[PDB]
DNA sequence: AGGTAGTCACAGCTGATTGCGCTGAGGATTAGACGTGCGATATCTATGCCA
DNA sequence: TGGCATAGATATCGCACGTCTATTATCCTCAGCGCAATCAGCTGTGACTACCT
Protein backbone atom coordinates (compact mmCIF):
# COMPACT_ATOMS: atom_id res chain seq x y z
CA UNK A 1 0.00 0.00 0.00
CA UNK A 2 3.03 2.18 0.80
CA UNK A 3 4.65 1.02 -2.08
CA UNK A 4 1.76 2.16 -4.27
CA UNK A 5 1.25 5.09 -1.70
CA UNK A 6 -2.17 3.88 -0.90
CA UNK A 7 -3.41 5.46 2.23
CA UNK A 8 -4.23 2.14 4.78
CA UNK A 9 -4.56 2.16 8.11
CA UNK A 10 -4.39 -0.67 10.76
CA UNK A 11 -8.13 -2.27 12.23
CA UNK A 12 -7.89 -1.46 15.79
CA UNK A 13 -9.76 -4.69 17.09
CA UNK A 14 -9.20 -4.75 20.95
CA UNK A 15 -6.18 -5.01 23.74
CA UNK A 16 -3.38 -7.65 24.04
CA UNK A 17 -1.13 -7.28 27.99
CA UNK A 18 1.58 -9.75 27.82
CA UNK A 19 3.48 -7.86 30.56
CA UNK A 20 1.08 -5.42 32.14
CA UNK A 21 0.71 -3.05 29.33
CA UNK A 22 -2.93 -2.65 26.66
CA UNK A 23 -1.20 -2.51 23.80
CA UNK A 24 -3.85 -2.08 21.10
CA UNK A 25 -4.78 -5.03 18.89
CA UNK A 26 -5.37 -4.52 14.87
CA UNK A 27 -7.06 -6.98 12.83
CA UNK A 28 -5.81 -6.08 9.09
CA UNK A 29 -5.61 -2.47 7.26
CA UNK A 30 -8.46 -0.30 6.55
CA UNK A 31 -8.42 1.07 3.13
CA UNK A 32 -10.61 2.82 1.00
CA UNK A 33 -13.40 0.75 -0.49
CA UNK A 34 -12.49 2.31 -4.50
CA UNK A 35 -9.21 0.30 -4.45
CA UNK A 36 -10.08 -2.84 -2.85
CA UNK A 37 -9.91 -4.88 -5.93
CA UNK A 38 -6.71 -3.00 -7.08
CA UNK A 39 -4.64 -3.44 -3.78
CA UNK A 40 -6.17 -7.27 -3.66
CA UNK A 41 -3.91 -7.55 -7.27
CA UNK A 42 -1.22 -5.68 -6.32
CA UNK A 43 -1.02 -8.22 -3.24
CA UNK A 44 -1.30 -11.32 -5.79
CA UNK A 45 1.19 -9.96 -7.83
CA UNK A 46 3.64 -9.02 -4.68
CA UNK A 47 3.16 -12.64 -3.62
CA UNK A 48 4.35 -14.44 -6.85
CA UNK A 49 7.08 -12.03 -7.04
CA UNK A 50 8.11 -12.30 -3.35
CA UNK A 51 7.70 -16.32 -4.17
CA UNK A 52 10.01 -16.39 -7.54
CA UNK A 53 12.26 -14.15 -5.86
CA UNK B 1 12.65 12.98 19.26
CA UNK B 2 13.82 9.43 18.57
CA UNK B 3 11.89 6.51 16.95
CA UNK B 4 12.05 4.66 20.24
CA UNK B 5 11.19 6.68 23.37
CA UNK B 6 8.80 9.38 21.95
CA UNK B 7 7.21 12.26 23.37
CA UNK B 8 5.31 15.26 23.55
CA UNK B 9 6.69 17.73 21.30
CA UNK B 10 4.35 20.45 23.38
CA UNK B 11 5.83 22.45 25.98
CA UNK B 12 9.46 20.79 25.41
CA UNK B 13 11.81 23.48 26.11
CA UNK B 14 14.78 21.13 25.08
CA UNK B 15 14.40 18.98 22.16
CA UNK B 16 16.75 16.30 21.42
CA UNK B 17 16.76 14.42 18.52
CA UNK B 18 19.36 13.23 15.50
CA UNK B 19 20.00 14.35 11.95
CA UNK B 20 18.31 11.78 10.18
CA UNK B 21 14.87 12.08 12.56
CA UNK B 22 15.45 15.40 11.00
CA UNK B 23 17.09 14.17 6.90
CA UNK B 24 14.61 11.77 6.62
CA UNK B 25 13.24 12.36 2.83
CA UNK B 26 10.98 9.21 2.94
CA UNK B 27 8.05 9.40 4.87
CA UNK B 28 8.29 9.28 8.52
CA UNK B 29 5.37 7.71 10.69
CA UNK B 30 2.31 9.83 10.98
CA UNK B 31 3.28 11.18 14.87
CA UNK B 32 6.89 11.90 13.54
CA UNK B 33 5.24 14.49 10.95
CA UNK B 34 3.31 16.04 13.37
CA UNK B 35 6.43 16.77 16.14
CA UNK B 36 8.34 17.78 12.21
CA UNK B 37 5.34 19.90 11.93
CA UNK B 38 5.50 21.53 15.72
CA UNK B 39 9.33 21.89 15.01
CA UNK B 40 8.81 24.01 11.93
CA UNK B 41 6.41 25.83 13.38
CA UNK B 42 8.55 26.84 16.93
CA UNK B 43 11.33 29.12 16.21
CA UNK B 44 14.44 28.37 18.20
CA UNK B 45 16.59 30.87 19.95
CA UNK B 46 19.36 28.13 20.43
CA UNK B 47 20.17 25.26 18.26
CA UNK B 48 23.11 22.64 18.96
CA UNK B 49 24.97 20.71 16.65
CA UNK B 50 27.39 18.04 17.48
CA UNK B 51 29.47 15.84 15.67
CA UNK B 52 30.23 19.21 13.39
CA UNK B 53 32.21 17.01 10.85
CA UNK B 54 29.43 15.45 9.76
CA UNK B 55 27.41 18.29 8.85
CA UNK B 56 28.50 18.96 4.94
CA UNK B 57 27.33 16.14 3.73
CA UNK B 58 24.26 17.07 1.58
CA UNK B 59 21.49 16.14 3.55
CA UNK B 60 22.23 17.11 6.98
CA UNK B 61 23.39 20.45 5.33
CA UNK B 62 19.61 20.11 4.51
CA UNK B 63 18.60 20.18 7.68
CA UNK B 64 19.97 23.71 8.63
CA UNK B 65 17.48 25.47 5.76
CA UNK B 66 14.73 22.71 7.73
CA UNK B 67 14.94 24.04 10.95
CA UNK B 68 14.54 27.77 11.40
CA UNK B 69 16.79 28.87 14.64
CA UNK B 70 18.59 32.05 15.63
CA UNK B 71 21.55 30.38 17.72
CA UNK B 72 23.37 28.00 15.84
CA UNK B 73 26.36 26.27 17.65
CA UNK B 74 28.53 23.54 16.51
CA UNK B 75 30.85 21.15 19.46
CA UNK B 76 32.85 18.35 17.99
CA UNK B 77 36.44 16.90 18.78
CA UNK B 78 37.98 17.44 15.17
CA UNK B 79 37.07 19.85 12.21
CA UNK B 80 39.54 18.29 9.73
CA UNK B 81 36.97 16.53 7.23
CA UNK B 82 38.86 14.66 4.57
CA UNK B 83 36.69 15.29 2.18
CA UNK B 84 38.44 19.31 2.38
CA UNK B 85 34.19 20.09 2.55
CA UNK B 86 35.01 22.61 5.72
CA UNK B 87 35.28 25.86 3.92
CA UNK B 88 31.41 25.80 3.39
CA UNK B 89 30.88 24.82 6.65
CA UNK B 90 32.79 28.62 7.89
CA UNK B 91 29.31 29.95 6.60
CA UNK B 92 27.25 26.92 7.12
CA UNK B 93 27.53 27.94 11.62
CA UNK B 94 30.26 30.58 11.75
CA UNK B 95 33.42 31.05 11.95
CA UNK B 96 35.72 28.39 14.87
CA UNK B 97 35.74 30.07 17.92
CA UNK B 98 37.54 28.30 19.73
CA UNK B 99 40.55 25.26 19.91
CA UNK B 100 42.18 24.48 23.33
CA UNK B 101 45.74 23.50 22.79
CA UNK B 102 45.87 19.35 23.29
CA UNK B 103 49.13 19.43 24.94
CA UNK B 104 47.99 22.79 27.54
CA UNK B 105 45.48 20.57 28.45
CA UNK B 106 47.52 17.73 29.09
CA UNK B 107 49.68 19.57 31.38
CA UNK B 108 46.49 20.98 33.15
CA UNK B 109 46.07 17.07 34.04
CA UNK B 110 42.19 18.05 32.60
CA UNK B 111 43.03 15.16 30.28
CA UNK B 112 45.14 12.07 30.26
CA UNK B 113 48.89 12.27 29.00
CA UNK B 114 48.79 9.91 26.59
CA UNK B 115 51.61 7.78 25.23
CA UNK B 116 51.15 6.89 21.65
CA UNK B 117 53.06 4.16 19.91
CA UNK B 118 53.58 2.69 16.23
CA UNK B 119 54.27 -1.07 16.25
CA UNK B 120 55.44 -2.77 12.97
CA UNK B 121 54.41 -5.93 12.45
CA UNK B 122 56.79 -8.01 10.06
CA UNK B 123 54.52 -9.95 7.05
CA UNK B 124 54.82 -13.50 6.84
CA UNK B 125 56.43 -14.84 3.70
CA UNK B 126 53.12 -16.18 1.79
CA UNK B 127 51.29 -13.44 2.55
CA UNK B 128 53.53 -10.84 1.71
CA UNK B 129 53.68 -12.57 -1.69
CA UNK B 130 49.92 -12.99 -2.01
CA UNK B 131 49.85 -9.38 -0.78
CA UNK B 132 52.11 -8.17 -3.67
CA UNK B 133 50.07 -10.99 -5.75
CA UNK B 134 46.79 -8.71 -5.60
CA UNK B 135 46.09 -5.30 -6.97
CA UNK B 136 42.65 -4.65 -6.50
CA UNK B 137 41.27 -2.98 -3.09
CA UNK B 138 41.08 -6.91 -1.67
CA UNK B 139 44.59 -6.68 -0.46
CA UNK B 140 43.09 -5.31 2.67
CA UNK B 141 42.41 -8.68 4.27
CA UNK B 142 45.64 -9.83 4.01
CA UNK B 143 47.60 -7.55 5.59
CA UNK B 144 44.90 -7.05 8.29
CA UNK B 145 45.65 -10.77 9.40
CA UNK B 146 48.79 -11.12 9.75
CA UNK B 147 50.17 -13.36 11.97
CA UNK B 148 52.59 -11.34 13.46
CA UNK B 149 50.21 -8.80 13.72
CA UNK B 150 47.87 -11.24 15.69
CA UNK B 151 50.96 -12.01 17.56
CA UNK B 152 51.90 -8.31 18.75
CA UNK B 153 48.31 -7.98 19.74
CA UNK B 154 48.00 -10.78 22.04
CA UNK B 155 51.09 -9.88 23.06
CA UNK B 156 49.96 -6.63 24.06
CA UNK B 157 46.53 -7.85 25.45
CA UNK B 158 48.23 -10.13 28.12
CA UNK B 159 50.81 -7.51 28.86
CA UNK B 160 48.37 -4.82 29.69
CA UNK B 161 45.97 -7.33 31.60
CA UNK B 162 48.47 -8.65 33.44
CA UNK B 163 49.11 -4.89 34.01
CA UNK B 164 45.60 -4.74 34.74
CA UNK B 165 44.64 -2.34 32.23
CA UNK B 166 41.57 -1.12 30.16
CA UNK B 167 42.16 -2.84 26.66
CA UNK B 168 40.03 -1.93 24.00
CA UNK B 169 40.64 -3.02 20.39
CA UNK B 170 39.58 -1.25 17.14
CA UNK B 171 39.26 -3.34 13.86
CA UNK B 172 36.99 -1.34 11.07
CA UNK B 173 37.45 -5.06 8.96
CA UNK B 174 34.36 -7.06 10.39
CA UNK B 175 35.75 -10.52 9.31
CA UNK B 176 38.82 -9.18 10.74
CA UNK B 177 37.87 -8.13 14.19
CA UNK B 178 35.14 -11.75 14.21
CA UNK B 179 38.59 -13.77 13.78
CA UNK B 180 40.95 -11.78 16.34
CA UNK B 181 38.14 -11.32 18.87
CA UNK B 182 36.99 -15.08 18.64
CA UNK B 183 40.35 -16.82 18.61
CA UNK B 184 41.16 -14.40 21.83
CA UNK B 185 38.17 -15.12 22.92
CA UNK B 186 37.13 -12.04 24.28
CA UNK B 187 33.63 -9.56 23.48
CA UNK B 188 33.17 -8.50 19.91
CA UNK B 189 30.61 -5.57 19.15
CA UNK B 190 30.24 -4.67 15.15
CA UNK B 191 27.23 -4.07 12.72
CA UNK B 192 24.09 -6.32 14.32
CA UNK B 193 25.13 -4.51 17.57
CA UNK B 194 21.65 -5.76 19.65
CA UNK B 195 21.49 -2.51 22.05
CA UNK B 196 21.03 -4.27 24.99
CA UNK B 197 23.35 -6.78 24.75
CA UNK B 198 25.57 -3.53 23.98
CA UNK B 199 25.34 -2.25 26.85
CA UNK B 200 24.98 -5.54 28.66
CA UNK B 201 29.01 -6.17 27.12
CA UNK B 202 30.04 -2.18 28.08
CA UNK B 203 29.01 -2.84 31.85
CA UNK B 204 30.92 -6.12 31.50
CA UNK B 205 33.73 -4.11 30.82
CA UNK B 206 33.00 -1.49 33.49
CA UNK B 207 32.16 -3.70 36.16
CA UNK B 208 33.59 -7.28 36.04
CA UNK B 209 37.19 -7.07 36.45
CA UNK B 210 37.66 -10.98 35.16
CA UNK B 211 36.82 -9.15 31.46
CA UNK B 212 38.29 -6.03 30.45
CA UNK B 213 39.60 -6.76 26.81
CA UNK B 214 36.76 -5.58 24.62
CA UNK B 215 37.02 -5.67 20.53
CA UNK B 216 34.81 -2.75 18.94
CA UNK B 217 34.27 -2.57 15.09
CA UNK B 218 33.80 0.60 13.10
CA UNK B 219 30.84 1.63 15.30
CA UNK B 220 33.15 2.85 18.02
CA UNK B 221 33.62 6.02 16.67
CA UNK B 222 30.12 7.63 17.64
CA UNK B 223 27.47 5.19 17.50
CA UNK B 224 27.31 4.59 21.17
CA UNK B 225 29.72 5.23 24.22
CA UNK B 226 32.81 5.11 25.19
CA UNK B 227 33.62 3.97 28.89
CA UNK B 228 36.84 5.35 30.03
CA UNK B 229 40.26 3.39 29.17
CA UNK B 230 43.44 3.01 29.44
CA UNK B 231 44.68 1.21 26.88
CA UNK B 232 43.61 1.49 23.05
CA UNK B 233 45.14 -0.72 20.17
CA UNK B 234 44.06 0.29 16.84
CA UNK B 235 44.54 -2.42 14.44
CA UNK B 236 42.40 -1.44 11.36
CA UNK B 237 41.41 2.01 9.92
CA UNK B 238 39.42 3.44 7.27
CA UNK B 239 42.06 3.63 5.08
CA UNK B 240 43.07 7.64 5.23
CA UNK B 241 40.92 9.40 8.07
CA UNK B 242 43.16 11.13 9.63
CA UNK B 243 40.06 12.82 11.60
CA UNK B 244 38.09 9.72 12.04
CA UNK B 245 41.04 7.58 14.23
CA UNK B 246 42.38 10.42 15.71
CA UNK B 247 38.92 10.90 17.46
CA UNK B 248 38.60 7.34 18.61
CA UNK B 249 42.04 7.79 19.88
CA UNK B 250 40.37 11.15 21.82
CA UNK B 251 37.35 9.89 22.60
CA UNK B 252 38.91 6.55 24.07
CA UNK B 253 41.62 7.38 26.84
CA UNK B 254 39.97 10.12 29.31
CA UNK B 255 41.43 11.85 32.30
CA UNK B 256 42.57 9.21 35.03
CA UNK B 257 43.41 9.84 38.50
CA UNK B 258 46.23 8.31 40.67
CA UNK B 259 49.05 8.46 37.43
CA UNK B 260 48.33 12.00 36.84
CA UNK B 261 52.17 13.42 37.23
CA UNK B 262 53.33 10.94 35.48
CA UNK B 263 53.63 12.25 31.35
CA UNK B 264 52.56 8.83 30.29
CA UNK B 265 48.86 7.82 31.73
CA UNK B 266 47.52 6.77 28.77
CA UNK B 267 49.01 3.82 26.37
CA UNK B 268 47.85 3.86 22.65
CA UNK B 269 49.10 1.66 20.38
CA UNK B 270 48.52 1.62 16.37
CA UNK B 271 49.45 -1.79 14.58
CA UNK B 272 50.45 -1.48 11.21
CA UNK B 273 51.51 -3.86 8.84
CA UNK B 274 55.69 -3.33 7.26
CA UNK B 275 55.99 -3.17 3.45
CA UNK B 276 52.00 -2.76 3.08
CA UNK B 277 50.25 0.23 2.26
CA UNK B 278 48.87 0.02 5.56
CA UNK B 279 52.33 2.13 6.82
CA UNK B 280 51.26 5.19 3.81
CA UNK B 281 48.12 5.54 5.47
CA UNK B 282 49.37 5.74 9.12
CA UNK B 283 51.62 8.43 8.61
CA UNK B 284 49.04 10.05 6.10
CA UNK B 285 46.31 9.82 9.11
CA UNK B 286 48.71 10.68 12.35
CA UNK B 287 49.53 14.06 10.58
CA UNK B 288 46.40 15.39 12.24
CA UNK B 289 47.83 14.03 15.69
CA UNK B 290 51.19 15.61 14.78
CA UNK B 291 49.55 18.85 14.52
CA UNK B 292 48.79 18.66 18.27
CA UNK B 293 52.26 17.72 19.10
CA UNK B 294 51.47 14.08 19.48
CA UNK B 295 54.75 12.10 18.66
CA UNK B 296 54.61 8.00 17.81
CA UNK B 297 57.63 6.55 18.82
CA UNK B 298 58.48 3.40 16.29
CA UNK B 299 58.51 0.01 17.92
CA UNK B 300 59.70 -2.57 15.04
CA UNK B 301 60.43 -5.26 18.09
CA UNK B 302 58.45 -5.99 21.36
CA UNK B 303 60.15 -7.29 24.37
CA UNK B 304 59.09 -9.79 26.01
CA UNK B 305 57.14 -12.08 23.19
CA UNK B 306 59.93 -14.60 23.11
CA UNK B 307 59.62 -16.42 26.38
CA UNK B 308 55.74 -15.59 26.33
CA UNK B 309 53.92 -18.51 24.51
CA UNK B 310 51.61 -16.83 22.06
CA UNK B 311 49.48 -18.25 19.07
CA UNK B 312 50.69 -19.18 15.90
CA UNK B 313 54.36 -20.24 16.94
CA UNK B 314 54.32 -22.54 14.04
CA UNK B 315 53.49 -21.64 10.48
CA UNK B 316 51.46 -24.63 10.14
CA UNK B 317 48.86 -22.66 12.05
CA UNK B 318 49.77 -19.59 10.29
CA UNK B 319 49.48 -21.36 6.66
CA UNK B 320 45.81 -22.67 7.60
CA UNK B 321 44.90 -18.92 8.91
CA UNK B 322 46.50 -17.76 4.97
CA UNK B 323 43.69 -20.70 3.49
CA UNK B 324 40.43 -19.10 5.95
CA UNK B 325 41.85 -15.52 4.82
CA UNK B 326 42.21 -16.64 1.15
CA UNK B 327 38.91 -18.55 1.23
CA UNK B 328 37.26 -14.83 1.14
CA UNK B 329 38.57 -14.16 -1.61
C1' DA C 1 58.16 23.04 -50.87
C1' DG C 2 56.08 25.43 -46.15
C1' DG C 3 52.84 25.73 -41.38
C1' DT C 4 49.15 25.08 -38.45
C1' DA C 5 44.41 22.39 -38.28
C1' DG C 6 42.57 17.45 -38.07
C1' DT C 7 43.60 13.01 -35.81
C1' DC C 8 45.41 9.99 -32.49
C1' DA C 9 47.78 9.04 -27.91
C1' DC C 10 47.97 10.16 -23.51
C1' DA C 11 46.66 13.23 -18.81
C1' DG C 12 43.28 15.99 -14.90
C1' DC C 13 38.19 15.89 -12.95
C1' DT C 14 34.60 13.79 -11.46
C1' DG C 15 30.98 10.33 -10.98
C1' DA C 16 30.13 5.37 -9.95
C1' DT C 17 31.68 1.54 -6.75
C1' DT C 18 32.21 -0.92 -2.32
C1' DG C 19 32.80 -1.48 2.36
C1' DC C 20 30.02 0.27 6.30
C1' DG C 21 26.48 3.22 9.50
C1' DC C 22 21.07 4.88 10.58
C1' DT C 23 14.32 5.02 10.74
C1' DG C 24 9.60 2.90 9.39
C1' DA C 25 6.62 -0.90 8.96
C1' DG C 26 5.79 -5.81 10.95
C1' DG C 27 5.43 -9.67 13.49
C1' DA C 28 6.48 -11.76 18.35
C1' DT C 29 5.71 -10.62 23.39
C1' DT C 30 -1.99 -7.37 40.71
C1' DA C 31 -7.05 -4.10 41.40
C1' DG C 32 -10.93 -4.04 42.41
C1' DA C 33 -14.18 -8.35 43.23
C1' DC C 34 -15.06 -12.45 45.94
C1' DG C 35 -15.10 -14.76 49.31
C1' DT C 36 -14.05 -16.35 54.45
C1' DG C 37 -11.42 -16.20 59.56
C1' DC C 38 -11.30 -13.85 63.48
C1' DG C 39 -12.80 -10.65 66.63
C1' DA C 40 -15.52 -7.10 68.90
C1' DT C 41 -20.63 -6.83 69.84
C1' DA C 42 -25.43 -6.46 70.08
C1' DT C 43 -29.05 -9.53 71.90
C1' DC C 44 -32.81 -12.49 74.60
C1' DT C 45 -34.36 -14.39 78.99
C1' DA C 46 -33.93 -17.41 83.71
C1' DT C 47 -35.16 -16.20 88.44
C1' DG C 48 -34.62 -15.19 92.78
C1' DC C 49 -33.31 -10.23 95.07
C1' DC C 50 -36.79 -7.98 99.04
C1' DA C 51 -40.94 -4.58 99.36
C1' DT D 1 -47.40 -12.38 96.16
C1' DG D 2 -44.76 -9.51 92.12
C1' DG D 3 -41.28 -5.55 89.57
C1' DC D 4 -36.80 -6.27 87.24
C1' DA D 5 -31.94 -6.12 87.53
C1' DT D 6 -27.75 -9.29 86.30
C1' DA D 7 -25.49 -12.36 84.09
C1' DG D 8 -25.75 -17.16 81.17
C1' DA D 9 -26.25 -18.39 76.52
C1' DT D 10 -25.78 -17.13 71.11
C1' DA D 11 -25.47 -15.69 67.51
C1' DT D 12 -24.12 -11.17 64.51
C1' DC D 13 -22.04 -7.63 62.04
C1' DG D 14 -17.60 -5.41 61.28
C1' DC D 15 -12.56 -5.51 60.57
C1' DA D 16 -9.20 -8.10 58.63
C1' DC D 17 -7.02 -12.00 55.73
C1' DG D 18 -6.46 -15.59 51.27
C1' DT D 19 -7.15 -15.53 45.67
C1' DC D 20 -8.00 -13.88 40.01
C1' DT D 21 -8.27 -12.19 35.49
C1' DA D 22 -8.14 -8.00 33.40
C1' DT D 23 -12.72 0.01 32.11
C1' DT D 24 -7.34 -0.31 28.41
C1' DA D 25 -1.32 2.19 24.26
C1' DT D 26 5.71 -3.13 24.23
C1' DC D 27 10.19 -5.74 22.13
C1' DC D 28 13.23 -7.50 18.37
C1' DT D 29 13.80 -7.64 12.54
C1' DC D 30 14.30 -6.54 7.62
C1' DA D 31 13.98 -3.31 4.03
C1' DG D 32 14.65 1.63 2.80
C1' DC D 33 17.88 5.41 3.19
C1' DG D 34 22.67 7.86 4.25
C1' DC D 35 28.56 8.14 4.41
C1' DA D 36 34.45 7.71 2.73
C1' DA D 37 39.41 5.61 -0.76
C1' DT D 38 39.57 3.15 -5.67
C1' DC D 39 38.80 3.20 -10.44
C1' DA D 40 37.37 4.23 -14.53
C1' DG D 41 35.49 7.18 -18.31
C1' DC D 42 34.66 12.45 -20.18
C1' DT D 43 37.32 16.02 -21.46
C1' DG D 44 41.65 18.70 -22.11
C1' DT D 45 46.58 18.84 -24.23
C1' DG D 46 50.52 17.44 -26.80
C1' DA D 47 52.66 14.54 -30.79
C1' DC D 48 52.03 13.15 -35.63
C1' DT D 49 50.34 14.03 -40.25
C1' DA D 50 46.72 16.13 -44.15
C1' DC D 51 45.82 20.16 -47.21
C1' DC D 52 45.87 25.39 -49.40
C1' DT D 53 49.22 28.51 -50.75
Amino acid sequence: ARKLDIDCVQAITGFDFHGGYSHPVTDGYIVCEEFKDVLLTAWENEQAVIERK
Amino acid sequence: FTSDAKDKPIGCSVAISTYSMLGHTTKRSWEAERVMEWLKTQEWGLMILDEVHTIPAKMFRRVLTIVQAHCKLGLTATLVREDDKIVDLNFLIGPKLYEANWMELQNNGYIAKVQCAEVWCPMSPEFYREYVAIKTKKRILLYTMNPNKFRACQFLIKFHERRNDKIIVFADNVFALKEYAIRLNKPYIYGPTSQGERMQILQNFKHNPKINTIFISKVGDTSFDLPEANVLIQISSHGGSRRQEAQRLGRVLRAKKGMVAEEYNAFFYSLVSQDTQEMAYSTKRQRFLVDQGYSFKVITKLAGMEEEDLAFSTKEEQQQLLQKVLAAT
